DNA sequence: TAGGGTTAGGGTTAGGGTTA
């Protein structure tokens, strides 16, 4: 059995605020599909800032690509020497039309409740 | 499903001692004798020399299975990435004894001889004579040469049978066979047979036999070293490359003997090593130092040091190429 | 594989009124009738008493065909879409800007998608059907009985009639040349490979 | 509690084609004007780990349907 | 100068996907034409032998008939070269579904390339290599003379020290597998010293196979985006498109004496004699009995009986043998049900060794033992001679057909033999 | 979707750069503090647009095709049409209902700067004419011949005639009563025009229209094809695509054979506190929208190829002169330094319409303020 | 658990009403079969009790079915609704 | 003399440790 997948907004993982080898699930919008090297570069906006996450895909071929669309990625993170941070994909589904603010508020509320229950112990 | 595939594994070969029953006569079925150990000894020499010279593989590690077999563990770098077809080609090139149960003659050699066959026959003469003629005595009984003559054309079957009847020991019969073969080579007259009757019979009764199935697969499994056979308790140990001729199978330490050795080691520790606040690592280190496995682990460590030196050389070469000093 | 009936089952048959007798003319095949009635459709008019040869109205036929083709293309570029929900059946022309895993989302039911009211396949099938009735060479080739084919060709079909049929087919084929549905761009297909261009 | 139609309904009633999350608008079955307090707790023998045990239980609520919609 | 730049030579490794635009009908025509040509060349290769004159002449006739590029007249080669290029990449897009399909495509393309290179002049092969992105190395006459004896005793079809006026290339071992396997090239510390013609042909073949394999692997991930409604019927068209009733457990002996083909009669006889068999025969026999209408329970009883006759312990049987048999039929475990081995696969399977009996006797048996076993089956001397001639001609399937006709007393079998299930079902139909 | 979102995002980015907007809030974000949202103007109702049926549609890069109703009750003045790119600031309390609080205005592209060679040209004569050149039911082409005589007598430097050269609305072509092929008829008409203009010896410019018969009706469309032009007449006869941006002597001409004004007037709603010219508002809207046909969805009487429209039908720069044939009342108006002419149809029913004549005098570019080279225009009734 | 679909029902050539009913039965059967097919990367809903086996916890399933949520509405609603359920019912004396 | 019928109803259990 594997470890569970905790949610993480793109900008935190972009800054490397998670330990190496952790399992995380995040979101973003695809920007490029490097065919030969099996690499995916998705992007997510934050005000005037744009953040990039590198996704290895060696475990989900065959895989259709939808340029300029949202995605959900779940897997493990490995801190490479030069490439930086890349997530090893285990499941990679596509969702469209789902509004970000509801999701962001949802994880914020869940984190708040978890911390509140953590105040008794 | 389908994305979980084997990627690399070490190339291995297996040698089964029991696959020589129709040729050997020293023992029966699953029995062994010190006289027949020369078989796997010369097989080891042949295979190791062929690998070291023809292909140039650097690192090799020979392990005695425990009962009747010896395994090869090639662990070089540029070999772990090979596909299945290349390994099949390796095994095909290293195999000469070909045929099933129905086939009698295992060799069909033309006039031309490969350099590999030439090297094998040159390095096989010094061992064939003593072992074959004296120890096993292939040409001893009547049925012995009766099955021998099936390996040669019928044109001289009666003459050779009469010569064997006249002769007394296997040495005289072998000499007469050599003389008859040499006479026939000078008198070759429309014969499909090769000009190396003596060579082909020695290879047929003397060459090792492999199995393509254990090396063709990439996800296959094979016994790890330092195992414990559940029948004789002999621990699988590495075999030194430079002392192969001094390897008696019956002298390998067993699990019961090594356990009694551990008991005696504790007895010595009752008056030699006391009041030690060390972790289990150092205690177990001195434990297996005091045992009978010390030469075997020493050989394993020497091989590991050789591999480490090879890694140092390869990383220094990479540094030279990458201009990083 | 599929016959002409299956190929053009849902296509509109060409219609044109006779300039003189005022009777509308219907055309579905190169020839009129079959068997012992083996006559051209454009050989004689619809009315029994009408002696006018429809071949005399080549210009009128072409001028009606161009109008019909313009009508089909105008209908195709209407951009009408229909909701896929059985209880909605919405009709609209405002194509939204939010898609899903399959395509546009219906801005009414918020659960189903939108499909074109008149796809390119129907348009191409209609154009092929128009080209179908003006290929006398293919019809002659399809004639299994060689003797009857020769008899029909010699008894009535002068080469001038074939030239007129080619002239009619020319206008239909004119719009077929610029049709993109029968043109495949190879650059898109293999753009993924980049090792050696 | 205590013909192709039979098998058809048996198949339909025990499939996820019907067992779906629904939004219910329900009216209490026992009319509020009615008054009849006569309910002491009962007792039954629910068992899970191959070991029966006895426990009291409240009477089951009774309702009535006004409108049912999907979700 | 698009025409000349696109197509400089009649041969091409097919490394540059095109960029022009084609009509759909022409697309379909090219696809069907090249698949027909590939099937025809496969059949011609499997019927005759390589080289000769009739086989190559028929292949050239097929190429000329199907309006492809086969010769090298220096005029008007634009159209055939373009058609070959387009159709080859179309089939590259097509045959990327299963590993076996990829292997078949690679083998047939290899055959076609070998033919075209075999009709290529030497100056032209040198120019074609120059245009290719390949590097070769030439050793010096010093070591050429130093290693004369090994290079002449390797016998690469060499005729008594003909190395005069020759250039010897040095190649890593992992690229010359064809000559590597047959023991026809001297070897030294992972290197090969080789003559000119055979090794250049084989090296080109092997590198082409590797590069085509890599490109097919790359293209495997494309059909995920091939959702176009058009071309779907064509892809479906190119995508390609033994249940006899239950039998008893005691009629097997009579059916074996009647219905077992030679490729398995020896295995049955050995099983009935020694009551014990090794892996290679065991899986083959189990698959065959599964494929002719034997249930799980019947097969379990049969195996337990025939192994009790082998002096075992029933507990040991349950632990090992029935345990293996359960997954042999896909009862539990991964349960991937296995189809029986084909005649071609069995003939080209792992060569049996001592203590093994699997494999058709027409390929892995002595001629004298084969004749004796045929005589044990009461085969006519004329039939024996015909079987021997067929064996000499390496036509094992025709020999099996003759054996079937002799045992069943039918003048003509009328069906081509490809699988033992076919043999058994036809025998049951006769019965 | 790609074309629409690319155009929307480009114009939004340009407006953000122009008006110094710090950031854009996502459409569905609920916040009490007023925020600025970027989106396209559309009408939810299938019928004509109205102030009670306005919805804002977002963009892919920010809200992935959002749709929110717009409340203009607090709005003071408004003038909107479907497919209008605007930047609007409001309050979104629950994320579903938005109340408008502000409304921006478009920004025109910079004027083209004439070079040294442009100022050298002193003057030229250019005439504008448009179809249909037939009466309600007569194909005698009397207005065509009279216009030919007028242009031959006047001998303008440049002669420009708009389409259609053969309207399909005629009853003769409706019932297919013609004895000649349409292509042959148009070839004969072009021969007639060339032979008539030979005496004048003036430059002929032909712009196709969407009502043409022999030409395929998808906007934009390729120019007419003629292979019988003589060597001498080749230097003065040309065909350009519709729409075209023809620059003569450093003066940019806005050319279109489509009726923007009629459509826009029929499909625009406004409520202004003061009286103003609706046509001027439409002209400034189309100048600011940076699109020849900014209306979306288009008029149910023509076909638009969106890819070709985006790649070929974008305004290069602000044109000095704009030519808009229309079915509405003839007028001449100038907005933001751009001259716009509405000569109207030359034939109205069975009576002649109006045609206009233009002047192009290059003024001194010494002054800082750019001045329109066109100095005078007169519309002569026919 | 794999419910045993033993003794598959065989239809009879009855009147048209029974033919239509058998067609609807086949449609229902194929709908159930399609609904119950599960692959890696889908959304599953499980109902049942708790059992401990081999010193680990499992969930026996009384019923289960695949959920089609191509937009992630139902999961967002669930994981927004649950904390209210806790705070209103579960975290009470 | 004012509600219909009022009825209590499903409430078990199923087995890892596997390859061509």
């Amino acid at each position: 059995l594997p470890k569970p997948g905790t949610y993480y907004l793109p900008w935190e993982v972009s800054a490397g605020q998670v330990p190496d080898g952790s399992t995380l699930r995040t979101f973003g919008r695809l920007c490029l599909y490097d065919m030969i090297q099996s690499r995916v570069t998705l992007m997510a906006q934050h005000g005037s800032d744009q953040h990039q996450v590198l996704v290895c895909t060696k475990l989900v071929e065959p895989f259709h690509a939808q340029v300029g669309s949202l995605y959900i990625v779940l897997g493990e993170l490995q801190h490479q020497q030069d490439r930086g941070s890349v997530v090893k994909a285990r499941v990679l589904t596509c969702v469209e039309g789902m509004n970000l603010p509801l999701l962001e508020q949802a994880i914020r509320e869940q984190r708040l409740y978890k911390q509140e229950r953590g105040g008794s112990q | 499903l389908g994305a979980f595939q084997a990627q690399e594994k070490e190339l291995v070969f297996d040698i089964d001692m029991t696959d020589y029953d129709d040729v050997r006569r020293c023992c029966s079925s699953a029995d062994i004798c010190p006289k027949c150990w020369t078989l796997m000894t010369m097989a080891i020499r042949i295979i190791d020399r062929a690998l070291k010279e023809d292909f140039g593989f650097k690192h090799r590690l020979w392990v005695y299975s425990g009962r009747r077999g010896v395994h090869c563990w090639v662990c070089d770098e540029s070999v772990r990435k090979l596909s299945s077809a290349v390994r099949s080609g390796i095994v095909e090139y290293l195999s000469l004894v070909k045929g099933g149960q129905d086939v009698k003659k295992k060799v069909h050699l033309s006039e031309k001889i490969h350099p590999f066959i030439r090297k094998s026959i040159n390095i096989i003469k010094k061992y064939f004579e003593e072992y074959a003629l004296v120890n096993q005595d292939i040409l001893e009984n009547k049925e012995s040469w009766d099955k021998i003559l099936a390996l040669v054309p019928e044109t001289i079957h009666d003459e050779l049978q009469q010569s064997f009847q006249k002769s007394h020991n296997s040495l005289q019969r072998w000499e007469h066979l050599k003389k008859v073969a040499s006479r026939y080579q000078n008198n070759i007259k429309n014969d499909k047979y090769g000009p190396w009757l003596e060579w082909e019979i020695m290879l047929q009764y003397c060459f090792p036999r492999l199995d393509i199935n254990v090396s063709k697969g990439i996800n296959h499994l094979l016994k790890s070293p330092f195992s414990v056979h559940p029948k004789t308790g002999r621990i699988s140990v590495p075999i030194d490359l430079q002392k192969v001729d001094q390897f008696d199978p019956f002298t390998v330490p067993t699990i019961s003997f090594i356990c009694r050795e551990l008991d005696a080691i504790s007895t010595n520790e009752e008056e030699k090593e006391e009041n030690e606040a060390e972790s289990d690592v150092k205690h177990r280190t001195r434990d297996y130092k005091k045992t009978s496995l010390a030469p075997y682990v020493k050989v394993f460590e020497h091989f590991l040091e050789n591999l480490d030196k090879s890694r140092k050389g390869e990383l220094l070469k990479k540094s030279d190429l990458q201009k990083d000093f | 594989q599929l016959t002409d009936e299956e190929k053009y089952r849902d296509c509109e048959r060409f219609k044109c009124p006779c300039p003189t007798c005022g009777t509308e003319n219907i055309y579905d095949n190169v020839f009129d009738g079959s068997g012992t009635d083996m006559e051209p459709s454009l050989y004689r008019c619809s009315n029994i008493d009408c002696k006018a040869s429809p071949l005399t109205f080549t210009v009128q036929l072409s001028n009606k065909l161009i109008m019909d083709i313009r009508r089909f293309i105008k209908k195709y570029y209407d951009g009408w879409l229909i909701c896929e929900e059985p209880t909605c059946r919405n009709r609209t022309r405002h194509l939204p800007l939010q898609f899903s895993r399959t395509g546009p989302l219906c801005p009414a039911c918020m659960k189903a998608t939108l499909q074109p009211e008149y796809s390119d396949k129907s348009l191409y099938t209609q154009l092929c059907f128009y080209r179908y009735i003006f290929d006398a060479e293919c019809a002659l080739e399809k004639l299994t009985t060689d003797h009857e084919k020769d008899k029909l060709k010699k008894q009535f079909f002068t080469p001038k009639v074939l030239q007129d049929y080619r002239k009619l087919k020319n206008t239909a084929e004119q719009f077929l040349s610029r049709s993109g549905y029968s043109e495949v761009n190879l650059s898109k297909l293999f753009a993924g490979c980049a090792v050696k261009s | 509690g205590p013909e192709p139609m039979t098998m058809f309904l048996w198949t339909l009633c025990t499939s996820p084609s019907v067992l779906r999350p629904i939004v219910l608008s329900f009216e209490l079955e026992r009319k509020p004007s009615k008054i009849v307090p006569l309910e002491p707790p009962r007792l039954q023998r629910f068992q899970c780990g191959e070991l029966p045990f006895l426990t009291h239980v409240n009477p089951r609520l009774r309702l009535s349907c006004l409108s049912i919609r999907e979700s | 100068d698009q025409r000349n730049a696109s197509y400089p030579h009649c041969l091409q490794f097919y490394l540059q996907p095109p960029s022009e635009n084609i009509s759909l009908i022409e697309f379909e025509n090219l696809a069907i034409d090249r698949v027909k040509l590939l099937k025809s060349v496969e059949n011609l290769g499997v019927s005759y032998v390589k080289g000769t004159e009739q086989y190559q002449s028929k292949l050239e006739s097929e190429l000329r008939k199907l309006k492809f590029s086969y010769r090298e007249n220096l005029e008007d080669e634009y159209e055939p070269r373009r058609r070959d290029h387009i159709s080859h990449f179309i089939l590259r897009l097509a045959y990327c579904q299963s590993e076996e399909l990829r292997r078949w495509f690679i083998q047939q393309e290899m055959d076609l390339l070998r033919f075209r290179f075999s009709i290529l002049p030497k100056d032209k092969i040198q120019d074609f290599l120059k245009d290719s992105q390949l590097q070769f190395e030439a050793i010096s006459d010093e070591e050429k003379t130093l290693r004369e004896q090994e290079i002449v005793a390797s016998s690469p079809s060499l005729s008594g020290l003909k190395l005069g006026f020759e250039s010897i290339y040095k190649i890593p071992f992992a690229d010359a597998l064809d000559l590597f396997r047959g023991r026809k090239v001297y070897l030294e510390d992972g290197f090969a010293y080789v003559p000119l013609k055979d090794i250049v042909a084989i090296i080109l073949n092997e590198f082409r196979a590797k590069l085509s394999k890599a490109l097919a692997l790359t293209a495997r991930s494309l059909p995920a985006v091939q959702s176009d409604e058009r071309l779907q019927p064509l892809l479906n068209h190119l995508s390609h498109s033994g249940n006899v009733g239950k039998i008893s457990l005691d009629q097997i002996d009579l059916l074996s004496t009647k219905s077992f083909p030679p490729c398995m009669r020896q295995l049955h006889k050995a099983l009935r004699e020694n009551h014990h068999l090794r892996h290679g025969g065991r899986m083959q026999y189990g698959l065959f009995l599964k494929g002719i209408g034997l249930t799980l329970e019947q097969a379990l009883q049969f195996w337990k009986q025939e192994f009790i006759k082998g002096k075992m312990d029933p507990d040991k049987f349950d632990k090992g043998y029935s345990y293996n048999i359960r997954h042999s039929f896909g009862k539990e475990g991964k349960r991937t049900d296995y189809t029986p081995f084909s005649c071609l696969k069995i003939i080209l399977s792992n060569p049996p060794s001592q203590g093994d009996y699997h494999g058709c006797p027409f390929r892995h048996s002595d001629p004298e033992l084969l004749k004796q076993k045929l005589q044990s089956y009461k085969i006519s001397p004329g039939g024996i001679s015909q079987i021997l001639d067929l064996v000499k001609g390496t036509h094992y399937q025709v020999a099996c057909q003759k054996y079937f006709e002799m045992i069943h007393n039918v003048d003509d079998c009328g069906f081509s033999l490809n699988h033992p299930n076919q043999f058994f079902c036809e025998s049951q139909r006769i019965l | 979707r790609e074309v629409l979102t690319c155009k929307i995002e480009e114009l939004g980015s340009e407006l953000k750069e122009h008006y110094k907007i710090e950031a854009f809030t996502p459409l569905l974000a609920p916040a009490q503090e007023p925020v600025t949202l970027l989106g396209q103007i559309g009408c939810d109702s299938n019928g004509k647009l109205n102030n009670k049926s306005v919805i804002l549609e977002g963009d892919r890069e920010h809200s992935s095709g959002a749709q929110i109703p717009v409340d203009l009750s607090e709005l003071k003045e408004y003038s909107l049409f479907p497919g209008q790119v605007v930047i609007m600031e409001g309050i979104n309390t629950t994320g579903r209902k938005l109340v408008a609080t502000k409304l921006y205005e478009g920004v025109p592209l910079p004027f083209y700067q004439p070079t040294e060679e442009d100022a050298d040209f002193e003057q030229s004569m250019v005439l504008v004419a448009c179809g249909p050149y037939t009466t309600s039911d007569s194909i005698t082409y009397d207005p065509l011949l009279d216009l030919i005589a007028v242009i031959n007598h006047d001998r303008p430097d440049v002669c420009i005639l708009f389409g259609p050269f053969l309207d399909a609305k005629h009853e003769q072509v409706e019932n297919c009563l013609l004895t000649s092929p349409f292509e042959d008829i148009f070839k004969q008409c072009l021969r007639t025009i060339i032979e008539g203009t030979r005496s004048s010896g003036s430059h002929l410019v032909f712009v196709p229209s969407l009502r043409d018969v022999h030409h395929e009706p998808v906007y934009p469309q390729p120019p007419f094809s003629y292979s019988d032009l003589s060597r001498e007449d080749k230097k003065q006869v040309q065909f350009v695509s519709e729409p075209c941006s023809l620059s003569i002597n450093g003066v940019i001409f806005g050319l279109t054979s489509t009726d923007l004004l009629f459509h826009l007037g029929a499909e625009e709603i406004s409520s202004s506190s003061g009286t103003s010219d609706r046509f001027s508002r439409i002209l400034k809207h189309i100048l600011t929208q940076r699109s020849y046909y900014p209306l979306y969805p288009p008029q149910e009487d023509m076909a638009i190829d969106y890819e070709s429209f985006y790649v070929y039908a974008q305004l290069p720069v602000t044109p000095d002169v704009l030519i808009i044939p229309s079915e509405l009342r003839y007028f001449v108006k100038d907005v933001l330094g751009c001259v716009c002419v509405n000569p109207g149809r030359l034939t109205k029913g069975q009576v002649g319409g109006t045609f206009a004549r233009l002047y192009l005098r290059r003024p001194a570019a010494d002054g800082a303020e750019r001045q329109s080279p066109c100095i005078a225009v007169q519309v002569v009734r026919i | 658990w794999k419910k045993l679909n033993t003794e598959s029902v065989s239809a009879a050539p009855s009147a048209a009403r029974e033919l239509s009913l058998t067609s609807q039965l086949k449609k229902l059967q194929e709908t159930i079969e399609q609904k119950t097919k599960i692959e890696i990367g889908d959304t599953i809903r499980v109902r049942g009790s708790i059992r401990t086996y081999r010193e680990e916890r499992e969930i026996h399933a009384t019923t289960y079915y695949k959920v089609d949520d191509p937009v992630w509405n139902i999961q967002i609603a669930r994981m927004l609704e649950l904390p209210t359920i806790y705070r209103k019912v579960y975290d009470q004396p």
